[PDB]
């Protein structure tokens, strides 16, 4: 937002900052039927047992499903895959 | 020191709004000068020279 | 020469502009963090070599 | 010198070098969030997938080409100290104030 001043302006900006972050635990890809699959727009996250996939700015863990994963290559190739159940 | 390793991450759970302030000139004052009034008055002969 | 007028008074402020100036400069461009982040002991990147 | 002198700096050289090594440190182990807020971690090789993300190409490009690309910058690295060296005029814009 803009204001006038003599002889010259002052702007007032609004901006967004994070907080209050938390560890955890990440993996490039999830091993399934001897497929890989990656995260169509997230990272994969575990909370000690169980692995989501969550937007990287706002913590809101959601349950990993084709529909928010790509599969485009095989269970052989990337270095640090975890294996784990992908649903439907 | 940040706690670097190859298989942990950090996510924020939490945000906040600021607001800040930034200050900027934009123009000065307009002057204008007569010569022969600053320089030799009202001297007849000086504006002569 | 104190006759001839207050250039000197002119010419000393000028350059202790600059000079302010000059370290102005400096202070603007490389002190942006506030922290002094220290890298880890052990440098392993994932194959990058730094 | 006739009544001119040179005033010293007020940053001296290894506090320029402190504060290069602190950027540096944070852009290694947190990518763009420490100049945003609080440094997150995230492992070097998730950023530069989200980098790579980022003009529109996608992560497994990079996670199946890993050693290949790591070995491409170490080269380029590699070759920038040589490049500088060689050069006689590649610091003229420096020189000239002096
Ligand atoms: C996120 O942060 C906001 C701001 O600190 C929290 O809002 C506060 O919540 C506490 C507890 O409910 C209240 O006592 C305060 O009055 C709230 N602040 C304001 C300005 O209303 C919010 O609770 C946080 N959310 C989470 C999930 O931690
Ligand atoms: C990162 O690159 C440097 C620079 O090439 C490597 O240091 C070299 O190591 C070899 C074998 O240890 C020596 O013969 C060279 O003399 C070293 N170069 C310099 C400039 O000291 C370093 O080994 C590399 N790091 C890793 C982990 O491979
Ligand atoms: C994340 O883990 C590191 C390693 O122990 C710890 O120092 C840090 O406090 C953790 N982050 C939070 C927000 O607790
Ligand atoms: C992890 O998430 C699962 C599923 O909600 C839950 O049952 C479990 O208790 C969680 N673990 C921790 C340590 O919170
Ligand atoms: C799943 O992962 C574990 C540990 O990486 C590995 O031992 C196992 O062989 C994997 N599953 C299959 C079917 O290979
Ligand atoms: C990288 O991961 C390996 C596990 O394969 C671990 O042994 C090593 O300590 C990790 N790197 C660092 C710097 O901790």
């Amino acid at each position: 937002f803009p204001q006038s001043a003599p002889h010259g302006v002052v702007f007032l900006h609004v901006t967004y900052v994070p907080a209050q972050e938390k560890n955890f635990t990440t993996a490039p890809a999830i091993c399934h039927d001897g497929k890989a699959h990656f995260p169509r727009e997230g990272v994969f996250v575990s909370n000690g047992t169980h692995w989501f996939v969550t937007q990287r700015n706002f913590y809101e863990p959601q349950i990993i499903t084709t529909d928010n994963t790509f599969v485009s290559g095989n269970c052989d190739v990337v270095i640090g895959i975890v294996n784990n159940t992908v649903y439907d | 020191s940040v706690a670097y390793s190859n298989n942990s991450i950090a996510i924020p759970t939490n945000f906040t709004i600021s607001v800040t302030t930034e200050i900027l000139p934009v123009s000065m004052t307009k002057t204008s000068v007569d010569c022969t009034m600053y320089i030799c008055g009202d001297s007849t002969e000086c504006s002569n020279l | 020469l104190l006759q001839y007028g207050s250039f000197c008074t002119q010419l000393k402020r000028a350059l202790t502009g600059i000079a302010v100036e000059q370290d102005k400069n400096t202070q603007e461009v490389f002190a942006q963090v506030k922290q002094i982040y220290k890298t880890p002991p052990i440098k392993y990147f994932g194959g990058f070599n730094f | 010198f006739n009544g001119l002198t040179v005033l010293p700096p007020l940053l001296t050289d290894e506090m320029i070098a402190q504060y290069t090594s602190a950027l540096l440190a944070g852009t290694i182990t947190s990518g763009w969030t420490f100049g945003a807020g609080p440094a997150l971690q995230i492992p070097f090789p998730m950023q530069m997938a989200y980098r790579f993300n980022g003009i529109g190409v996608t992560q497994n490009v990079l996670y199946e080409n890993q050693k290949l690309i790591a070995n491409q910058f170490n080269s380029a690295i590699g070759k920038i100290q040589d490049s500088l060296s060689s050069t006689p005029s590649a610091l003229g814009k420096l020189q000239d104030v002096v």
